[PDB]
């Protein structure tokens, strides 16, 4: 894996075009990744720092009270996430937060930077294709690499009637970003998200 | 790198399971720098 | 909470609690002073209550405190013999008993049978005092770890009541700026941030 | 190189500001004399 | 450390559970003093 | 000086007449080490399981 970046500025000011040294490098990724969920990848850039991030999954064959197995299935899986530092080389990576999952919720990620306020918050995302009531799983942390804390209250709080599980206001939220996404698609229908 | 790739995948089937050796990606990738340390350390002499 | 050795306060032992027993009587019956002596107890036991167990009737009556443990070992450690005409006789023993144990002792009038007699007692429970203990705290404080002093009684040291920073989110800056130079970072600005 | 040498000192030194104290112990009952020690590990994994 | 760190999940599932190999961190360590001797040998070199 | 710490994992454990004993049962054990005068840490050890 690489990665390199391309400038929108330095165009000549008589120019429908740019310079040669707009694009960069192609660079290579030193991360194991490997163990990478589904050949999917977002990188970063934000204050100057560079990330990549992505998931990594793996089912357990998880067993009932009554010994039997639970034959419906669950899934290990867990958000990873690495830096370069200011030396050029690659963080080791980390990982956030786990879950093992119910389902196999596997249809990709979704990444950016937010300015709703000043902190300029770092924030993950990952979706399962129910067309209607799409299942979300995310994260979100401070830079310096602590779980956020301030979030609006859970449009769907727990017990909205019998939905009793509700949802947890951080994946309230980013459901409610992935939909400003994938449903609000004036910008470009969700069938063109893979591009 | 593609040994420990391989062995990502899980080995065991029937009524049981049992995965792969999780931490073998990172492993290699040490002995993969290294490996690096060794080429290198070994063309000075050449140089010399 | 912050940890801290524990040691022996080598002072008057903790009194846990006290009974009444004999053919009447409270536990308010007498008053027990109890203060430890160096490596022993010491008690005074000042009687109350004669008028609501024994008196002008029984005569060479063993006013005693006397022993008491899970086999009822009560062996006199003091006792007076009188008529409780005396409604408030005193008696005092200073008790080695370097055993660390809960000691358990009686405390009252008795028959010179010792027992099943119209003299009546109470009992008292007593404990080596383990408390040398002192508060002192960790705390946390929007991201920041941090240190404060209890607000103590004891003499000025000007400790008391102070608090201490713990962390320091410096790394933000460094982010911000040695991801594209040194230079920024070095600058007086950054020296004099107010972080 | 010194450049190089001074960026990895600065990348260490941003674990350092990122440490995170976990407990402490005093050393005797005389909190204002006593000298107290602390533990404290990284927010980076491996957890150090 | 980070991969025997990883590798000290259990690893099997099912009817049957199987763990973890248990003394991994501890050869990691020995490893890991080992390969730091190894560079101090190399840097002697340079400056000679 | 000295550092302690536990460790713990679940074993699955089975009745005499074979069947699982599906309450569930955690070995672990308390771990200890210590600052040697040389300036280095201990391997660390365990005591009781």
């Amino acid at each position: 894996y690489f990665w390199r970046s391309l400038d929108a500025s330095q165009r000549n000011a008589n120019s429908q075009e740019l310079y040669p040294t707009a694009w960069s490098e192609w660079k290579a990724i030193s991360v194991p990744l490997e163990n990478v969920a589904n050949g999917i990848v977002r990188p970063i850039m934000m204050d100057n720092r560079l990330y990549i991030s992505w998931f990594e999954v793996a089912e357990e064959k998880e067993t009932d009270s009554d010994g039997n197995i639970i034959v419906s299935g669950r899934y290990r899986t867990k958000i990873r996430l690495a830096h370069l530092g200011f030396d050029g080389v690659w963080s080791s990576g980390t990982t956030l937060r786990e879950e093992v999952l119910a389902d196999q919720m596997e249809e990709m990620i979704a990444v950016v930077d937010r300015m709703e306020d000043e902190p300029r918050l770092a924030l993950v995302a990952f979706k399962e294709m129910s067309e209607s009531w799409d299942v979300v799983f995310s994260y979100i942390c401070d830079s310096m690499l602590i779980e956020s804390s301030n979030l609006p209250t859970t449009t769907h709080p727990p017990k909205p009637g019998d939905g009793d599980k509700g949802l947890s206001d951080l994946d309230d939220y980013g459901a409610n970003l992935v939909w400003f996404y994938l449903h609000e698609t004036a910008n470009g229908g969700k069938a063109e998200y893979k591009q | 790198t593609a040994a420990a790739a391989l062995d990502v995948i899980p080995n065991i089937y029937g009524l049981a399971v049992g995965g792969s050796h999780w931490g073998a990606p990172l492993n290699a990738a040490a002995e993969i720098i290294m490996i690096k340390y060794q080429a290198d350390s070994s063309k000075s002499e050449s140089l010399s | 909470l912050i940890l801290y050795p524990v040691i022996i306060n080598r002072d008057w032992p903790i009194e846990l609690d006290k009974t009444h027993q004999g053919d009447f009587g409270t536990v308010d019956d007498f008053t027990l002073n109890s203060n430890y002596t160096g490596d022993e107890l010491s008690l005074y036991l000042q009687s109350s209550s004669t008028y609501k167990y024994d008196f002008s009737k029984s005569k060479n009556i063993i006013y005693g405190i006397w022993k008491e443990d899970a086999n009822n070992n009560r062996c006199w450690l003091n006792y007076k013999l009188l008529t409780p005409e005396d409604y408030e006789p005193q008696i005092n023993a200073t008790l080695v008993m370097c055993d660390k144990g809960d000691v358990n002792i009686i405390t009252g009038f008795s028959l010179p049978n010792g027992g099943v007699d119209a003299g009546g007692k109470i009992k008292v429970t007593l404990r080596v005092g383990k408390k040398l203990r002192d508060k002192f705290q960790i705390k946390q404080f929007s991201q920041t770890q941090y240190l404060q002093f209890p607000e103590a009684s004891s003499a000025d040291v000007w400790y008391i009541g102070k608090q201490i920073r713990l962390n320091t989110l410096f790394a933000k800056e460094l982010i911000g700026k040695a991801s594209r130079s040194l230079d920024l970072v070095l600058s007086w600005e950054t020296q004099n941030s107010r972080l | 190189v010194a450049q190089k040498a001074v960026l990895g000192y600065l990348n260490n030194f941003e674990e350092v500001s990122n440490l995170e104290i976990i407990a402490g112990y005093q050393d005797g009952i005389d909190i204002e004399n006593d000298k107290t020690y602390f533990v404290a590990r990284t927010r980076m994994q491996p957890y150090r």
